[PDB]
């Protein structure tokens, strides 16, 4: 659904 | 490591003596992205210039566009001045309509 | 045409003055179609909301996290400002399948780790990305990245595209003109425009009695005209008297066909 990708911590 | 940025100045619409446009300043291939930019009529730092939000290319170098409306006339000087850390003073980039 | 949907964000640290700023912009080709910005009195910015918004928020501190790791991963004082950028997102065909996907970082300007093109491994640059490599890796991380890149990315490039047709997928062709300029009584600057165009890729050489000018043509970099469209130029100084022998060459997607325009 969301348009924006979550990011994981480098 | 640091990369200076490339300064063009340009207007939007071809430019026409007496006729409302838009006057750019294109700053590119810079990093980091601290940068101040100031477009001046005559030498003097016009108010309220916009600015594009802050992206970059595919090799990482950043890139913001700096603009305000403007009409042209033959006796009006325009320009835009650019600092940042990789120069040791402001740099002054004039508007000529041929580039 | 090919079509890509495509993040940039950018994280800064800045010592003293606060938390590190972060903004992301996201781009269907050459069009911005949202911002947010960490600094912003009004977060993001637009030409469900609420999902959206809570995820930008989210990456906010994932990019802060992400700084104080490196910044140790390097042994660097806590004085000093340091940049994480990353672009991530999907690159469609005329069909809307998949072509590739994307998700990679730069740690002070220098490339850092990058999923490769299976979606599946990474390519570390140095030691310190080893380590966020090794983590990503026990994590399971390119599984996640893979099934955004495959799934989100690709279905809502497409419901953009169609819901956005007539500016998205409409090029719009180069306006061209060639201009001439003494320098000395000897030799003039030939510059072939390219102006009003829509996406920013173009091609614009010069050719002398049909040869390639690479090295004798001063090009601009591709430059945004603040109405969507972009503009170019490309420049080369020929002898006095022999202006006839130069082409200018443009090629474009909205062009029927490919140009060629000469001095007049």
């Amino acid at each position: 659904r969301a348009f924006v990708g979550k990011k994981y911590c480098l | 490591i640091q990369r200076t940025p490339k300064i063009q100045v340009y207007s939007r619409h071809p430019a026409e003596n007496g006729k409302s446009n838009f006057l750019n300043c294109y700053v590119s291939g810079f990093h980091p992205s601290d940068i101040e930019v100031d477009l001046l009529k005559n030498g003097e730092r016009i108010e309220k210039v916009e600015h594009s939000d802050l992206s970059f290319s595919k090799d990482w170098s950043f890139y913001l566009l700096y603009y305000t409306e403007f009409t042209p006339t033959e006796k009006d000087e325009y320009a835009c001045r650019v600092n940042h850390v990789t120069l040791s003073q402001p740099k002054i980039v004039k508007w000529d309509r041929d580039m | 045409g090919s079509h890509s949907m495509r993040y940039f964000d950018t994280a800064m640290s800045r010592p003293g003055r606060g938390e590190p700023r972060f903004i992301s912009v996201g781009y269907v080709d050459d069009t911005q179609f949202v911002r947010f910005d960490s600094d912003a009195a009004s977060p993001r910015e637009e030409p469900y909301w609420d999902r959206n918004t809570q995820i930008f928020k989210t990456n906010t501190q994932t990019d802060r996290c992400s700084l104080r790791n490196l910044r140790g991963y390097y042994n660097q004082s806590e004085a000093g400002s340091h940049t994480l950028q990353s672009m991530y997102g999907c690159d469609v065909g005329p069909d809307g399948r998949l072509l590739r996907g994307h998700n990679q970082y730069a740690y002070d300007g220098k490339d850092y780790i990058a999923l490769n093109e299976d979606l599946r491994s990474w390519t570390a640059a140095d030691t310190a990305a080893q380590i966020t490599q090794r983590k990503w890796e026990a994590a399971r991380v390119a599984e996640q990245d893979r099934a955004y890149l495959e799934g989100t990315c690709v279905e809502w490039l497409r419901r953009y595209l169609e819901n956005g047709k007539d500016t998205l997928e409409r090029a719009d062709p180069p306006k061209t003109h060639v201009t001439h300029h003494p320098i000395s009584d000897h030799e003039a600057t030939l510059r072939c425009w390219a102006l009003g165009f829509y996406p920013a890729e173009i091609t614009l050489t010069w050719q002398r009695d049909g040869e390639d000018q690479t090295q004798d043509t001063e090009l601009v970099e591709t430059r945004p005209a603040g109405d969507r469209t972009f503009q170019k130029w490309a420049a080369v100084v020929v002898p006095s008297g022999e202006e006839q022998r130069y082409t200018c060459h443009v090629q474009h997607e909205g062009l029927p066909k490919p140009l060629t325009l000469r001095w007049e």
